[PDB]
């Protein structure tokens, strides 16, 4: 179950 | 007992080729069990275990969405890094992403975290109070900032403590009779023909599985733990790995050395 | 930053000269992951190879494991090859039996 990444590093 | 499902994934980049290679991975107590690749003729999350294909066309679908949307976030990510970084857009890089949850026997989560590297030299990752940021360098601390202000800590924290610990709880129950295989090391010794009129014994342990092994050279309840140099603990090949003691040992005194294998797969710890 | 392969090479199994085995070519600590591997047995480049579990531990250090299908005969001598970034010349292990 891979998360989702919004905050642009 | 306790557990660990944890998430590896990177990215390589081609500039002048087209695009990077965004690959994925996933494993649970070291065994992998889903793995992207962004550069196959069809993105697919492909099963890894067997105990994965019991799962489904609407569990595999909603997962390689994640897929591709995090590839444009390793991608639009990776590029502002060489202005942070001011690196001519032409050196291969390398963003790197690791993620999940520990759980105890017991059934609460223990430990979890994240890490993002570039090019191997730490970046940042979450403190274990899942709220703080260790920024690596100043290029890194400026992100530390930023992501207190939408509350990386409260975002990721979310997902950590609950869902990651939830399909954790999933998959253990899905493979149970597959990932709990405890095989047991068998015992070899070994003694050469060494140009200094010496021997070497050496302690050979084959297929076992899980790979935290101790293993060490004997001489009277002491352990001589200075003399033997042993192996990098590798994948045999089928799923079982292996190890080796090493101690120099000349003619006739050799009888009186000895080995020890410990692991967790045995009865009575192993003298030979 | 650059991270040099350490090489480690061994069978699948105890040989004895005949049966059909596995010899791999375990890789570890390279970095970028861009590594060629070559497989082979005095010079002639074996053509069949592997390459899986291609993933990285928390060091940031990727790997692989290839293996060739090797016949062990006491008068020939394998090998394996590997050329990565982070270093002039490619390296070349030769198979020692008991290791
Ligand atoms: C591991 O597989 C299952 C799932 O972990 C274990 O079953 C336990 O949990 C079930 C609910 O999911 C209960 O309904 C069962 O009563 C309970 N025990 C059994 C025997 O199903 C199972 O024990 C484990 N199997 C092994 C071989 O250890
Ligand atoms: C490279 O850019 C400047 C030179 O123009 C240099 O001083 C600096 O240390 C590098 N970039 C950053 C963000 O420090």
């Amino acid at each position: 179950q891979l998360s989702p990444f919004p905050f642009d590093l | 007992g306790p557990h660990s499902m944890r998430y590896f994934e990177t990215a390589v980049s081609r500039p002048g080729l087209g695009e990077p290679r965004y690959i994925s991975v996933g494993y649970v107590d070291n065994k992998e069990f889903v793995r992207f690749d962004s550069d196959a003729e069809n993105p697919r999350y492909e099963p890894q275990a067997p105990w994965m294909e019991q799962e489904g066309p609407e569990y595999w679908e909603r997962i390689t969405q994640i897929a591709k949307g995090q590839e444009q976030w390793f991608r639009v990510n990776l590029r502002t890094l060489l202005g942070y970084y001011n690196q001519s857009a032409g050196g291969t890089h390398t963003l790197q992403w690791m993620y999940g949850c520990d759980v105890g026997s017991d059934g609460r989560l223990l430990r979890g975290y994240e890490q993002f590297a570039y090019d191997g030299c730490d970046y940042i990752a979450l403190n274990e109070d899942l709220k703080t940021w260790t920024a690596a360098d100043m290029a890194a601390q400026i992100t530390r900032r930023k992501w207190e202000q939408a509350g990386a800590a409260e975002y990721y924290r979310a997902y950590l403590e609950g869902e990651c610990v939830e399909w954790l709880h999933r998959y253990l129950k899905n493979g149970n009779a597959t990932l709990l295989r405890t095989d047991s090391p068998k015992a070899h010794v070994t003694h050469h023909p060494r140009s200094k009129g010496e021997v070497t014994l050496r302690c050979w342990a084959l297929g076992f599985y899980p790979a935290d092994i101790t293993l060490t050279w004997q001489l009277n309840g002491e352990e001589l733990t200075q003399d033997m140099e042993l192996v990098e603990t590798r994948p045999a090949g089928d799923g079982t790995f292996q190890k080796w003691a090493s101690v120099v040992v000349p003619l006739g005194k050799e009888q009186n050395y000895t080995c020890r294998v410990y692991h967790e797969g045995l009865p009575e710890p192993l003298t030979l | 930053i650059q991270k040099t392969p350490q090489i480690q090479v061994y069978s699948r199994h105890p040989p004895e000269n005949g049966k059909p085995n596995i010899l791999n070519c375990y890789v570890t600590q390279f970095h970028p992951p861009h590594i060629e591997i070559q497989m082979l047995k005095n010079g002639k480049k074996i053509p069949k190879v592997e390459m899986s579990d291609m993933s990285f531990s928390k060091d940031w250090s990727f790997y692989i494991l290839a293996h060739t299908e090797f016949t062990p005969t006491e008068t020939d001598t394998y090998a394996c090859r590997v050329k990565h970034d982070s270093m002039a010349e490619p390296k070349t292990v030769y198979w020692d039996r008991d290791m």
